[PDB]
């Protein structure tokens, strides 16, 4: 059977292609959404300058993740 | 019939009526 | 044909009914003031504003004054409401900007499929806010590899012929439709309510008009029509007895809507308290043409045990009768809601008995029950290896 | 009618003593006559009774005749009954002469500061009820006649459909045509405490008793009008059984009768 | 013994002839339905007896008889009347503003002063014995149990989809109207018909702090500037205008509102409101508690509205306005049903005018927020006492002719004495 | 009969025209 | 002449918790006004 | 306004006009003309003295403050016409004079603003009598705080009033004394609660609780700073609620205490149904253990599995007990929310039956369907990262039995044809009993980059799916080794052949851009692939006009479409109008698999339809399509979306 002998080709080439394609652009546009929420967080806390008051507090790494979970919003 | 009977009722109403106002003249008429 | 008389008859006696009635706009309800929900206060105002305006046609000054600041409320609250509505427009562009809101997905259970494979599709920019609702309609048995929505079903509401906010008459319609290569489910309802008195200007008398169609075209060449005219007036024998008839009239027309069999009935409904015991009955007897049905329902609650629920339903076809008497009583014990319902059918000498039982914390059911159930599964399997 | 109350010539005598038609020929002092029956051919004779004595201080077969006469305001009641013990048989005969129920109602004039009472006393304030009994086990003859003026009793009809009916009727019935005028006309406003309909001198009289006839009551209009030749009575009759009409014109005690019996 | 009439009353009523025309006709049917609804005495035996019958007590009739004993273009009335009465009503017992006030004062005061303190058939129903009933209402549905596990009898002969039933439970729905043209059938923002406060329990809830529309503005709860305040609307003209005027194009940025995926927030829908769902398994109740005390205090007063306004129309207007036309010609709470109730007498609806007037009296008089500032502002700036010689010299008439029975002839003389002081 | 006697039932819940206006 | 001697002929021959200038009370005030200021009264009341 | 107009004229006391005099300008009461509007009396309408008497009443207590009096007359503006005149003149209440305003106390409002205020004020003259000034500043203050979102600083008190200088003590709040509380609120159906209370419980905790929260003594209150606050204590997940609430210090007016209650979730449930069915041919039947068994369902669940939120909940369903093997059913679920930072990861074992677009009517008239019931542990884990990219690794292990109507399994499918039925056809499952046991995996990725601008979609999407089934070999489960691959891809794009037009030049007018979309779809399996994993072409998605599984079965399947769509929101008509060209081919997969399913059911294999439709409501779509192979055209209603 030459389809069964080319189907370890097969399940390489999408193997590849998973990992050439897909996974860096996950990346990329995790990356854009992260930078985004710390300019967010920058701009709130120059506003916060302002009027002297005392930066907000914000979230840990560990629970901002835990966070987008419950979310009411 | 049952008509008659009812009748026969209303002339006993009728002296009872006529005892009335032998009662009234006994006593209230007995006033004036 | 006509579906069995049966249907008919359980149909009619379906319970006390109490119609729909008006609905008010609420900015002239206290003239642009905080106002409480009374029935009573909603029914008089839509015909006293009626009737005010009626007199006002003619040369009354109090009328004409009355009338004359309920359009001043009517014109404030209108314009009011006309800004609210320009403004959140607005304010609405800056949050999600140019981009439109999106609407959530439907939830379709656990597949074997990707989760939310097909949720693109499910998934589209909200509408805005016209008069009619759109709900999707599903299948027991959707396709291997595809979502198992066919066809939408439209509801609309809506209360015309009204002036000034006051008066008109509470409508409503609801129409599914299923079109496909090989289908054509359209099924239809639609209601109608008229109000002749309320209580203030006299009795309070409604008349409700219901009118259903369904029609598949690939299983039945014909459609049914059927069509209900109620008439419900409080206290006709009584201060509040809730009294009420009712006629009924379904034809299988062939399309010919006039050459079909005729199911015709009639049905009563009245309340009544007496001594410690408010009773709650309607009855109901349909011919068609013959078959003759008699069909009864009587709820029965007695004070000095409000836990008890009693209800009782005879059914008589023509010669064969058969009643079913069902009771209901609920407890707490052991810290979770108990629940005991005892059905008794004569016609069949069967009793059931069902028990529901819910617990919010220290799983107490486990330890106090279900240990014989394991035993006999597990001697099962055990005698099954010996 | 009232002559019909008082036929006895014994007892007629008597109520002096207290004091086609032939009066009693009665003589009495501290009671007694003879008995002078009227007859209505050539001549005429009269009945005659030996046990005719009544003694009544405290007011053939022996007879025991006692009357009791009490009258309180406008009504008035006369008893008058006879015992024979041989033949155990009473007859008693009771007169009632009172108004009866009255559409008039009491009014308060606040500018007088005192209660206007309808004194005004309608002319007959009469309803004769007449019963004598055989004496048998089932012997009775009725004879009551609505004395109270038909006016009168018009008047209290009148009012009645006035405040208590109108406001149950419904106005579909108002919807007619020409119908609230017919209304109108049948039912006047009330003026005063006076009445509706001014209808005097009129008089119902029916004779009817259940041992004297199944069903064959004599009916008996009677209009007492002074205007008509100076005063007299216009009696019209009409018995069923005798297919008579009486026309009557009785003027100041006159026998008259113009019977028209087929 | 005897119904004494007015002869004044019963001469106007007499001098009408409401049957004359067709226009009086109905004006005349239009009171009298509205009339025998409310003023007409379920124990009277005619509107135009009574309307006539000048009620006098027993003791003065008994007087006024030993008193008497011992001395020896009028078509448009029927109309005005029928405006004057059912604009009354609408104040006096149909205004849901009204109704608001009281139950606001009637409830939520008393809490909060009691919370700052801290066969026979039967008769004492209790709130608890209303909620241990409401229990088996709740369940009315399933008990049909109609063909066994057929259950509800709503469906289509042709399918199994469900067909709308206006039932008993239609009875607990409110809708209103909003915004053939406009309009709209909607639901009221409450729809429940016994409205009820909730408890403290979830108010608070997850912010999440976001860049909305254009940069610069970041909104957690409410749209922020730079500058630490809340946007204004010039302000949010503004930024749309140099928006408008600055952003050329779409693509190059984050998507807001970006299509929504399930599985999202799974979380927070398993765990939201667990205690609620549970708390409802356990109480197998709709409409809570005091929903039912919120209607029936409702019901309760509309019902005392109208016997004030029954006693008013047939003692203090009617003569008044006739007059004037004749000169021109512990315990816990006890849940009552409304069919037990009967008119309670003019001395009771006068003991609780008294307690309504000293509660308004408080209010004027005593103020606290005027009181507070007083030293400082408007101590006790003019404060206007004004005396009422006139309005006691009307009362002391009163007082003088009610003592001596002549409450009767009282309308006329109480007007004689206004119409002097005119003069 | 029963028949009978449920459409007696039904005249008599006919009253609700009686009570309101009739024969416009 | 039936002289009444001037004046003083005219008359006989939990169950729930006057600066202002008032002629007769046969003119009323507005039953909402004073559910209002009954509850403002308690309030001041509570206050 | 008609019934307000000048038009209506009476002989009755009809009010000609309406004078308002001393009516408060300074003072920030409405407009003398808003307050006309306000009056029951009005212009052309008749009144009476009780009308005038309730004004009176209404608007003392409406304003109060301002006001100290209002008179009301009626002048008569002729005497023989009765029509009257309506004069309000009202009584400011003023008490002392103030030339000048001052505020002192407010450190944090800048400079610059306090210096407009007295400006503002502008009074007339500085003579007579001024209250309604004092009310104007202390609202300014106080509004420019709030804005700023402090509301615990306000105006503490007025001072110098006796000196004629409008002097202000600013009060400013600070935090201390944090604090925090536990409580357990009890469960009983009461409609009131009892709340277990445990403040002293956990203390190290509430110490951990004030250390998240980021509240420091001597810094002003901010409502933003709590709603951050909140954020991070809800973080624990562990909490069903927590309450946060600043009271201002009785004593103190600058001390601010800070309460937290927080109320923990209670894992714990059961819910046990019982049913009985009792015969007695007199009275009540003899007790027995047989008459004594339930036969019900016990659903034991539990919300804190191992302290990071894990859920999980049994069902096991016994039709009747002292006989559970007849019947049995169990269900099983479990999911973790916290597994990983993105990822949610799940196990859960359930029935779904659905039918099979494989054998379809096709040149044959008629053919009895099939039901594939899957009964399956299936472990996954899910991954949204960016927005709107979703990565889903799927385990499962799945029966796959085949069942007909009643028929408890088919062995393969068939067509009534001429006669009853027809022989063996294609082969509905690989082990030839009609059941299959089959393990394997599969995954989904996809990538979305599409926004709805001003209700038409625009942008990019991409689809991948892949199943491996790792099916062992003889004596082994007979799912069989197959590969199976298909991807999509549609792109939403500016008709190229109209202007750009859009929002970019029309942000104010918001319409709608003209888009076209372009879609493709390509499939190719490779392995043991069994019947009831066929791809089937045809139905309402993929080529519209053909229904499910009219145009075939393909091995290797290709599928093209494209769609212009020009919203109609722009012309002002509800809705858009779109027109589409769909077509799909088998890529020769004649003799695709054993049975040749495509032949037996006469199916073409090839297709090709447009189609003109309009949207409406919601995702709500009727369209008309015409097939070419068939040369007819049918009008079809649907909900969704295509692409
Ligand atoms: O006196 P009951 O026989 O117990 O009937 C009452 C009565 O309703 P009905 O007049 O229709 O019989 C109540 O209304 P009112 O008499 O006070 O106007 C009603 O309360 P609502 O009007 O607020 O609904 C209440 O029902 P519920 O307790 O559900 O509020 C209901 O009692 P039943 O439900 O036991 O018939």
């Amino acid at each position: 059977h030459r389809f069964r002998w080319l189907l370890p080709v097969a399940i390489a080439a999408e193997v590849l292609f998973y990992r050439r394609f897909l996974h860096p652009r996950l990346d990329d546009n995790q990356r854009r959404v992260e930078r985004e929420e710390e300019r967010v967080w920058a701009l709130r806390g120059q506003q916060r300058r302002a009027l002297g008051l005392h930066r907000p507090h914000r979230p840990d790494k560990d629970a901002a993740w835990r966070l987008e979970q419950m979310y009411d919003d | 019939a049952r008509p008659v009977l009812v009748g026969f009722v209303l002339h006993r109403v009728l002296k009872t009526l006529d005892r009335s106002r032998q009662l009234e003249y006994r006593l209230a008429r007995m006033g004036p | 044909r006509l579906p069995p008389m049966t249907f008919f008859v359980e149909q009619m006696s379906e319970g006390v009914l109490k119609p729909e009635g008006w609905a008010t706009m609420e900015t002239v309800a206290g003239l642009g003031e905080e106002v409480t929900e009374d029935e009573g206060a909603e029914s008089f105002n839509h015909v006293y504003y009626r009737q005010m305006y009626e007199l006002a046609v003619a040369g009354d000054p109090w009328a004409q004054r009355e009338y004359a600041a309920m359009l001043r409320a009517y014109d404030k609250g209108c314009e009011s409401y006309r800004a609210s509505y320009e403004e959140a427009d607005v304010d609405a562009n800056v949050e999600y900007g140019v981009e439109s809101y999106v609407v959530d997905p439907i939830d379709f259970g656990p597949s074997f499929d990707p989760e939310d494979m097909y949720s693109h599709r499910h998934a589209y920019a909200e509408a805005a806010d016209a008069g009619v609702t759109v709900i999707p309609s599903q299948d027991y048995y959707g396709p291997e590899h595809d979502d198992p929505l066919n066809g939408i079903v439209f509801q609309y509401e809506a209360q015309p012929f009204s002036r000034h906010g006051w008066g008109g008459v509470p409508f409503d319609l609801t129409v599914c439709c299923e079109k496909d290569k090989t289908s054509l489910c359209l099924q239809g309802e639609t209601h109608v309510s008229l109000v002749h008195s309320v209580p203030p200007f006299g009795p309070r008398h409604i008349t409700q008009v219901t009118g259903s169609w369904e029609v598949l075209r690939p299983n039945i060449k014909d459609v049914m029509y059927q069509l209900e005219v109620d008439t419900f007036k409080d206290g006709l024998l009584g201060k509040s007895d809730h009294a009420g008839c009712g006629l009924m009239l379904a034809r299988l027309g062939e399309g010919d809507p006039r050459k079909g069999p005729t199911a015709v009935g009639v049905r009563l409904q009245d309340t009544l308290r007496v001594g410690p015991f408010k009773l709650e009955a309607c009855a109901s007897k349909v011919a068609v043409q013959k078959e003759e049905g008699w069909g009864a329902r009587a709820f029965v609650g007695y004070d000095w045990l409000p836990g008890l629920g009693m209800a009782f339903d005879f059914i008589q076809e023509r010669r064969l009768r058969g009643y079913g008497a069902n009771f209901t009583y609920d407890w707490e014990a052991l810290g979770a809601a108990f629940g005991m319902e005892v059905d008794y059918v004569a016609a069949s000498e069967s009793v059931f008995v069902s028990v529901n039982a819910f617990s919010g914390n220290d799983y107490r059911l486990g330890w106090l029950l279900l240990l014989p159930a394991v035993n006999y599964f597990k001697e099962t399997v055990s005698s099954l290896w010996a | 009618p009232r002559l019909s109350f008082l036929p006895i010539e014994w007892r007629s005598i008597g109520s002096a003593f207290g004091l086609q038609a032939d009066v009693g020929a009665s003589l009495k002092l501290n009671a007694i006559g003879v008995s002078a029956s009227n007859i209505t051919r050539s001549s005429l004779i009269p009945s005659l009774k030996l046990t005719a004595a009544k003694q009544f201080k405290r007011d053939q077969k022996p007879e025991l005749s006692a009357c009791w006469t009490g009258e309180a305001g406008a009504d008035r009641a006369t008893l008058l009954v006879n015992v024979d013990p041989v033949m155990r048989s009473v007859k008693l005969a009771a007169a009632v002469r009172t108004p009866g129920p009255e559409w008039r109602k009491v009014l308060y004039n606040d500018e007088t500061d005192l209660l206007e009472y309808p004194a005004d006393d309608g002319a007959r304030h009469t309803l004769y009820v007449q019963h004598e009994v055989r004496g048998r086990d089932l012997l009775h003859a009725t004879r009551l006649g609505c004395r109270l003026d038909l006016g009168r009793l018009v008047n209290y009809v009148v009012d009645f459909v006035d405040y208590r009916i109108e406001e149950n009727i419904p106005s579909f019935v108002w919807n007619v045509p020409l119908l609230p005028q017919l209304y109108s006309l049948l039912v006047p406003a009330d003026n005063d405490e006076q009445v509706r309909h001014r209808i005097t001198g009129w008089e119902l009289d029916v004779s009817h008793d259940f041992a004297r006839s199944g069903l064959l009551p004599v009916v008996a209009i009677s209009k007492t009008s002074k205007k008509l030749l100076g005063g007299g009575t216009l009696t019209a009759s009409y018995d069923a059984a005798a297919r008579e009409a009486g026309v009557s014109l009785s003027r100041k005690g006159v026998s008259v009768g113009a019977r028209v019996a087929r | 013994s005897q119904f004494i009439y007015s002869k004044r009353w019963k001469s106007i009523f007499s001098k009408i002839q409401p049957l004359q025309n067709g226009t009086t006709r109905k004006s005349y049917q239009l009171f009298r339905n509205v009339a025998k609804q409310i003023l007409v005495t379920p124990d009277a035996k005619s509107l135009k007896l009574i309307t006539i019958n000048q009620k006098l007590s027993l003791k003065e009739r008994k007087l006024l008889e030993l008193r008497t004993q011992y001395n020896n273009k009028l078509n448009f009335v029927y109309s005005e009347l029928f405006v004057k009465l059912i604009k009354e009503c609408k104040k006096r017992i149909h205004d849901q503003t009204f109704l608001k006030n009281y139950i606001t004062h009637r409830i939520e005061k008393r809490e909060q002063l009691n919370q700052e303190q801290t066969l026979r058939v039967k008769t004492d129903k209790d709130l608890q014995w209303w909620r241990t009933k409401q229990r088996v209402i709740t369940k009315r549905k399933s008990a049909r149990k109609r063909d066994r596990f057929k259950k509800q009898i709503a469906v289509v002969n042709k399918k199994l989809a469900a067909l709308s039933k206006k039932v008993e439970t239609e009875k607990s729905n409110l809708y209103q109207t909003l915004y053939a043209k406009k309009l709209r059938k909607k639901i009221s923002s409450k729809g429940r018909r016994y409205r009820s406060l909730s408890l403290a329990r979830y108010l608070t809830a997850t912010r999440k702090p976001r860049l909305v529309g254009l940069d610069n503005l970041t909104k957690i709860d409410n749209i922020t500037t730079l500058q630490g305040a809340f946007i204004t609307k010039e302000e949010k003209q503004d930024s749309l205008n140099l928006t408008i005027q600055r952003k050329q194009e779409l693509t190059n940025s984050l998507k807001k509102s970006q299509i929504k995926k399930r599985s999202r927030h799974s979380w927070k829908k398993r765990s939201r409101h667990q205690f609620s769902r549970n708390h409802y398994k356990y109480r197998k109740r709709h409409t809570h508690g005091n929903g039912k005390l919120r209607v029936m205090n409702k019901k309760l007063k509309k019902f005392k509205a109208t016997n004030e306004l029954r006693q008013w129309w047939w003692n203090s207007f009617l003569p008044r306005y006739l007059s004037n036309l004749q000169v021109n010609n512990k315990k816990k709470t006890l849940i009552i049903s409304l069919k037990n109730l009967q008119p309670l007498k003019s001395s009771q609806q006068k003991q609780n005018q008294i307690k309504t007037k000293k509660l308004v009296a408080r209010r004027i008089k005593k103020r606290y927020k005027l009181l507070k500032q007083m030293p400082n502002q408007l101590m006790y700036g003019i404060m206007p006492r004004k005396y009422l010689i006139e309005k006691h010299n009307i009362k002391v008439l009163k007082k003088k002719l009610s003592q001596a029975y002549s409450t009767q002839q009282l309308t006329k003389v109480v007007q004689e004495y206004k119409n002097l002081i005119q003069n | 009969a029963a028949a009978a006697f449920a459409f007696f039932a039904g005249f008599a819940f006919a009253a609700f025209a009686a009570a309101a206006a009739a024969a416009a | 002449t039936w002289y009444r001697g001037n004046k003083l002929g005219d008359a006989k021959e939990d169950s729930d918790g006057w600066e202002g200038a008032t002629d007769s009370e046969e003119n009323p005030m507005d039953p909402r006004i004073r559910e209002l200021m009954a509850a403002e009264g308690m309030d001041d009341k509570l206050e | 306004d008609l019934e307000e107009k000048p038009g209506e004229r009476s002989g009755t006391n009809r009010c000609v006009e309406i004078v308002i005099e001393g009516w408060p300008d300074v003072g920030n009461l409405p407009t003398a003309d808003e307050l006309k509007d306000l009056l029951t009396v009005q212009e052309g309408h008749i009144f009476e003295k009780q009308d005038l008497l309730d004004d009176r009443r209404k608007l003392e207590i409406q304003y109060e403050d301002y006001i100290a009096e209002v008179e009301i007359r009626t002048e008569y503006v002729d005497g023989k016409s009765n029509h009257q005149r309506v004069v309000y003149k009202f009584t400011p209440h003023q008490f002392r004079g103030i030339n000048a305003i001052d505020i002192k106390g407010a450190a944090l409002m800048p400079a610059s603003e306090v210096e407009r205020i007295c400006n503002e004020c502008l009074p007339k003259q500085p003579y007579m009598v001024d209250i309604a000034v004092m009310d104007k500043v202390r609202n300014r203050i106080e509004q420019w705080y709030q804005s700023r979102g402090l509301p615990f600083c306000y105006v503490g008190f007025f001072d110098g009033m006796d000196d004629g200088i409008l002097r202000a003590n600013v009060t400013e709040a600070k935090i201390d004394n944090v604090s925090v509380r536990f409580v357990r609120p009890k469960l009983t159906g009461d409609s009131e609660l009892e709340y277990s209370v445990y403040d002293e419980g956990k203390v190290v905790k509430a110490d951990k609780i004030i250390e998240a929260s980021g509240f420091q003594r001597g810094h002003h209150y901010h409502v933003e700073d709590g709603y951050d606050a909140m954020n991070s204590i809800f973080a624990c997940g562990l909490l069903e609620d927590i309450n946060i609430e600043p009271e201002q210090d009785p004593s103190d007016v600058n001390k601010i205490n800070v309460k937290i209650r927080c109320e923990e979730v209670q894992p714990k449930s059961m819910e046990l149904d019982l049913d009985w069915s009792f015969q007695l041919k007199n009275g009540i039947p003899s007790i027995n253990r047989q008459s004594l068994i339930p036969g019900g369902s016990v659903e034991v669940s539990h919300e804190n599995l191992f302290g990071n939120s894990e859920s999980a909940t049994l069902s096991l369903s016994a039709s009747d007990w002292r006989n559970p093997s007849a019947d049995l059913g169990f269900s099983v679920a479990y999911s973790e929310p916290f597994y990983k930072p993105h990822t949610t990861r799940n196990a859960q074992l359930f029935n779904t039956r659905k039918t099979s677009t494989i054998f379809t009517p096709g040149g044959e008239s008629e053919v009895p369907p099939v039901f594939v019931d899957r009964f399956g542990l299936k472990g996954w884990t899910s991954q949204i990262t960016g927005q709107d990219n979703k990565v889903e690794h799927a385990l499962m292990l799945q029966l796959v039995s085949t069942l007909d109507e009643n028929g408890q399994v088919v062995a393969k499918g068939t067509k009534v044809q001429r006669g009853y039925y027809a022989d063996n056809g294609p082969p509905t499952t690989n082990s030839g009993n009609g059941r299959d046991l089959s393990l394997s995996y599969q995954g989904f990725f996809a990538l979305d980059n599409v926004r709805f601008i001003n209700g038409n979609q625009l942008g990019e999407r991409m689809l991948f799916q892949v199943d491996q089934g790792l099916n062992p070999s003889k004596l082994g489960l007979s799912g069989g080794i197959y590969n199976r691959a298909t991807a999509s891809y549609t792109k939403f794009l500016e008709a190229p052949f109209l202007p750009k037009l859009t929002t970019e030049q029309l942000w104010k007018e918001r319409k709608a851009p003209n888009t076209v979309v372009l879609h493709a779809k390509a499939g190719n399996a490779l392995g043991d692939v069994a019947a009831y994993d066929y791809f089937s072409l045809g139905g309402p998605y993929s080529v519209r006009g053909y229904s499910h599984g009219e145009i075939g079965a393909a091995r290797r399947f290709l599928e093209l479409a494209t769609e212009v769509r020009v919203p109609l929101k722009n012309y002002g008509l509800p809705g858009t109008a779109y027109g589409f060209v769909e077509y799909a081919t088998d890529l020769g997969s004649g003799r695709e698999l054993n049975g040749n399913p495509t032949e037996y059911y006469r199916k073409p294999g090839r297709g090709m339809s447009y189609g003109l439709g309009l949207k409406a409501l919601g995702a709500c779509r009727f369209e008309y399509a015409r097939d070419c192979n068939a040369g007819t055209g049918t009008f079809l209603v649907n909900f969704g979306e295509r692409f």
